[PDB]
């Protein structure tokens, strides 16, 4: 019925008044707010803004609600156009969601005036100067703990113990290890007793890492204060102190997000390598088993060669000695480069997204 | 091709000791099963010893204890230490290296005649 | 003659009535259907829809028939515009073909009420719960068959047979192999006797794979129930039980489609490697044959080094010993990285297309 | 002065008549040719064609002459628009040049009615059936010549000659070599005596290749029909029979075009490798010379290790034995992957251009 | 109030006169300059130029000042439009900055009529013919200095000195080295005494390189004209004569700019390699320490294997011997290809930008 | 598995010399600590010598100077040169190769009875 | 450069046995053809034996059966077992290693004078 | 560290022959220059022989012809064949391996006293 002709700098937009008033909380949806720009001389709402953006601004009313930025309008110009037309904050949220920007505030800081002071001081390194100092202290303790874990294995440092087992505070490594574990437990208990909600603390992967980085020390201490397999499993598990370096590194966080996103592609990479390894190890075992000098004793033994030829490591311990085995080894290296080159670009695209999104 | 030459002759009487050796060209003993076989005149092949690839040494039911078999894996030779010699074990001891289901290789044989 | 002026929200489209009525089965091609939006006050068909899309909608009439989505209009908006203007279902098919979407229903399910029940149960894992169970059983049987094929070659499992050939149901591996072959033959005969048309069954590559995965067992059984070369060829052919894992894996199907699409690029990769291998093996044989310590006895023998240097495996068994040979080996590794890096991006683009198209 | 208002389906284009008549050989430049679409009722030239294309069509007149296809118009639609407006064939040539299509007919076929029959038969494999047969014969002769060149070096085939030099038609290899050389010379002389212009024949790289593939045989024959260095240089030069396989292969032609285009990038790759090789060989010589077990006798000797570590071949003959040498060898492999990964994408982009342009 | 209707070839742009006169130094901002195109018959400023560009040209006035080239208009056409509308030179600078072109003249040539003649002759190889000769002489001296540095280490050239230390101008290498150092010092002092400002000379990295390329010779000379550690540090530092080859090479300058730009990505690459090396060396030490034939004596010793497996060099000196160690070594090569493949594309993108920007 | 066989018998009296040898199969002596241990009848194990992986040779407080220990790293053998023999050192000298915290391997032992 | 030194002297009479040896420095015998050549005083070079790279052993038409040639491929030595010695074969036996079409290398020679 | 142990003792009179040997641990002779040095009592070090890495053997101006020096490159030993022995050359012959400009290593020395 009623026809409203908008004029965005000479460009007429004749639309039905019903669609214009579908959203009555905007600049055009309020008749007493859009009367400022109305021109009674020509019976049109003359604006003096960007011309291409108003097409999307009008499609917002003509589609109920939908904000799709035209590909020929820059982000800032379109955002300013949304702000001028006062489409709303839900409009801005929909626009940012469509573009790719993600809006997540959360961060429920405690309001007890002391359960938030220490929480800020520890969780947020940039909240203070002492907070940055605490972050630096944590990084230093993590690095020396890694150094201790690696140095404990050097044969030189184990001289009086380098005798057969059949013929703890004095050990210099145990002192540094227990200081590192004390600091880890301290920064864990402070964060747990200063977190807003215990549900989020027991769910964050960056806190499960800190738990796993403390568990082996206490298992070993309890066992000492009185099986072999669990002991070696635990001594290997102790390596997860390098992953609590990810709280202080935005590169490791991006890497973790990339690996979580590219789970299907990592699985495809492993599956393709498994298929190729079985195929080429069978081919090179049967192509080389009649030569009395071959060192493939079985298809399971030719898997190691096939993985080092497909990955193009090629150590050279296991190689073919026959013409047919060398033909097979020639296609393993080429078919390995393709198998690997296929999903790795998808993983790299995920990394670039999470990296430049930062 | 491949030849498993052997040097195990002599005429040692009952008792004493004698060590036969088997050497291979074109065949790696570290990559194959190896085993000595004997054949006395007028008889058929008789298994004596076997050393699988992986050192699963197992002798026959007669020459156990008194014989032993060994490998080098660097000199590419397979031996046989014949101890507690008896006139019963007079035969042309062969040497055999094989791969199950692909190939078997023998030696021309060496003569161990115990007096 | 007759002139019809369409008005897509203030944007006039004055076109000849003949072009508008060229297709009389659409919203604008039916005069008694387009009279709803007609405005006798201004003698124009006032619409209230998206402005940029109607350019393509009108070019559809002005070009006889052709649907080309404008690059500045989203897919969903243009599809909704086609739906509103009722251009037809052939219009939607042409639009999807132009974009890249492929429309293939086929799936001629049998209508015998029992030749389709088992067909659904077997062919489609998602049609039921027992269907998913049958898929899981097939995957398990395939995996244990692969495990048996690999384990049969271990020297440890062959102890009483590890004697020279010159001095079958009891074998534990033959029992598992015959159970796997029984299940393979069962799931093949059921699928053949439940398929709609025998022509499609004898033509699908995923059924030729299942035939080839059963042929060697029966050849061996027939030969046993009474030449050496065909025996080893067959024992190698038995490895094609891993490719009947592709029915249950959408990654292997994508890989097969990628390899079929990139056939010319695979051929180019092999041809470039062959050219480079001959070139650099000739160069390194002639550059190194005057050194009494060289281990290239011929150009055919230097091919193996050239393939492992070009693929950057570099086992290290064959390497140059001369200054000229080392200069030649330095360009083999660089010219191999280029030769390989050239068609592999095309193959990876094909993989990404078939992968994200999924 | 005179104003002409064009109307491309409701979209007015009011332009000065002078610019419209700047080119009087086009549909709009001829007043007696554009009168067909003129509408005396509204004093406008009503067309019924695509709307976005006429912007470029009018800019052609408004810029003297220039054809720039709008990014929102497809190639075929714009080409049809040029054809309808009859802008000319120079307009189409400018359009194709701007897009990227290259127009090169040349092919000056002889007109002697017999100096072109054999020329077609030989140069163009698709001109006949005998032409395809001649191409197949050439490919077969080239392949057997390569096979002979490789097989001549096998130690097994040289038994009675395998004695010290101090203690030709009978040789089976010389017979096949002379037949191949006879066919090469025949297909060269026919092409030279059937080419249109001798200037183009003595200039084509694909004919210089055929000359170089024949020169060594005749040098050897002349020397035999009576120095050592030139003899080995010639015996290596004989390998250029694989490059006359490029006439019959469009992949090798694309590779040659890619390598000619990426000359600066190939030079940069070699220069960066040279810089890195010198840097890391100096570092690893000085980082490892104090260890009495090191096998880097000089910086020139550590170049070979640095090239095989930078290219990630890693044969393993030369490796570091010191902590500092291993730190240096760790950065050689990482800095080699970057050095190589930098210009190779440019070369690959050139290959993709020349490959998909085909 | 006052309304001005511009007409860019039939396309009305009705804008407020205030926005049009916001910038009074342009073609539309001067009423006595824009009167040329005014049409009193229709009360509009009729132009005859490109239609899409005037949208941005008008947004320049409607946004105070901002030049954003529409994505559907070519660079040259938009630049010509800016020139016609005389928006100014600051407008052109903003346009070039938005596109990506960087404007940096600087080059403050001395005005002493002789402190600029030699400055041109040396700094700018293209200013003369003698300047190109001086550049060639510098490149030749640099190359022979590199050759001398590498050749001094050959064991053959050191024959009478090849005795234990316990039992300088005569040395042929010292003569060439001192000539090279004399020329380096000459071209440094001339450039320092001919530079416009001493502040820029003592700050350019390409001059710090020339200082560092001369320092070791004079340190050695002063020490000779009378500690061991500084002597070997200096003998290694002498390798930085290859970096003064970067003044004469635009590829090395691009490489330096790329490496400065990709500093965060180089750091991420090193950090990810460090994380993976520690992880996989711990895993392979603990997975293989129970085998009496393993050659990983400690986690620090398995770092070298992990770096050569992750970088896919794979020398083959250190490899796993256990099933678990081989499983771990299989994931090191795959997880190394991902770790390396992640930031290298960012570095390559930086290189392409700085390379094609040239 | 692994066996550290030894050949160090004989009945050399006081004085003279005697060299014991220890050979390993499935174990590389260059990759493990090695050391001879003695045990006289009626007594317990007594440390004699130890050569760590890296040649940190250290003998006991009684047999220093008069004994020496060595390794080949190519023949995979560990020796012991027994000089200045005395009747005091009469024991069944064992041979031991170990890795701290993972495994220890011994020999059946050889008898050195000094008269 | 390269020298093929030989050690095959002595004055063994008719009958008996004698084994000549040829050793190479800078030349790998496993990578080259090798063969002994003799030259009696007042005569010219006479081919004796040849072992090609690949073990294609072929002797002359006179010394077949009574001579044999061998290679190590690890010690880098080429031998010649001279059996059934006769006064006819008195010559300065040389040693030669060569590659067809590239290079030939000889030895200074050793003297085998059969009485 | 590294030790260049030598075994060249004895009391051979004028004439005859004697071969000294030098063995290295932690040092590869194939990767270093090697050379024997003598020092008679009451005198200073006197150069005897040198074999550079690459076999550039050069002796002194007195012991040329009558001495010779050699290397193995596989056993890691440097020898010295002392022929035409004279009472003049009575000294404690050392052994030295070095790298020009980096390090020099000597032996404790061995005594060659010619009667
Ligand atoms: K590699
Ligand atoms: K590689
Ligand atoms: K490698
Ligand atoms: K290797």
């Amino acid at each position: 019925g009623e026809r409203v002709v908008i004029n965005i700098s000479g460009l007429r937009f004749e639309t039905q008044l019903k669609t214009l008033c579908q959203f009555p909380e905007t600049l055009l949806g309020d008749p007493k707010r859009r009367m400022r720009y109305f021109d009674p001389l020509r019976n049109e709402y003359f604006f003096d803004r960007n011309r291409p953006s108003f097409d999307a601004i009008l499609y917002y009313y003509q589609s109920g609600g939908r904000i799709r930025r035209p590909v020929n309008v820059p982000i800032d110009i379109f955002s300013e156009e949304i702000r001028f037309y006062q489409l709303g904050e839900e409009a801005m949220e929909k626009f940012r969601e469509d573009e790719g920007f993600l809006r997540e505030e959360e961060r429920p800081l405690p309001r007890r005036d002391f359960q938030r002071q220490v929480w800020l001081l520890f969780e947020y390194p940039e909240s203070s100067g002492p907070a940055r100092g605490i972050a630096i202290v944590s990084v230093l303790v993590i690095l020396i703990s890694i150094v201790i874990f690696c140095l404990e294995t050097l044969p030189e440092f184990r001289d009086e113990k380098d005798y057969p087992a059949s013929t703890s505070f004095s050990d210099p490594f145990f002192v540094v290890e227990t200081l590192c574990i004390i600091w880890f437990s301290f920064e864990l208990l402070v964060r747990f007793f200063a977190c807003p909600s215990k549900a989020t603390f027991s769910r964050n992967i960056m806190n499960l890492i800190d738990i796993v980085a403390i568990i082996p020390y206490f298992i070993t201490l309890g066992t000492e204060l009185a099986s072999l397999a669990i002991l070696r499993v635990i001594r290997l598990v102790r390596v997860f102190r390098i992953f609590k370096l990810s709280r202080h590194s935005k590169g490791l966080q991006i890497l973790g997000q990339t690996l979580k996103a590219s789970m299907r592609e990592l699985g495809l990479l492993i599956f393709f390598l498994f298929i190729g390894v079985i195929l080429f190890s069978s081919a090179v075992y049967f192509a080389e088993a009649d030569d009395p000098t071959s060192h493939f004793s079985s298809i399971p033994d030719a898997f190691w060669w096939a993985v080092v030829t497909m990955t193009t490591v090629g150590y050279g311990d296991m190689h073919p000695v026959t013409i047919g085995g060398k033909i097979v080894g020639s296609l393993c290296a080429i078919a390995g480069v393709l198998t690997i080159a296929l999903p790795v670009p998808v993983i790299v695209s995920n990394f670039n997204y999470f990296y430049h999104r930062e | 091709e491949v030849q498993l030459v052997e040097s195990g002759g002599g005429l040692v009487q009952a008792g004493g000791s004698l060590g036969l050796s088997c050497s291979a060209s074109g065949l790696l003993f570290s990559r194959n099963s190896a085993g000595w076989y004997r054949q006395a005149p007028g008889k058929q092949r008789e298994f004596v010893a076997r050393i699988r690839m992986g050192g699963s040494i197992n002798y026959a039911d007669t020459v156990k204890g008194r014989f032993t078999i060994s490998r080098d894996n660097a000199k590419n030779t397979v031996y046989l230490q014949m101890n507690s010699l008896k006139p019963e074990d007079t035969a042309v001891y062969y040497c055999s290296s094989w791969r199950t289901g692909f190939y078997e290789y023998w030696g021309q044989g060496t003569l161990v005649t115990v007096s």
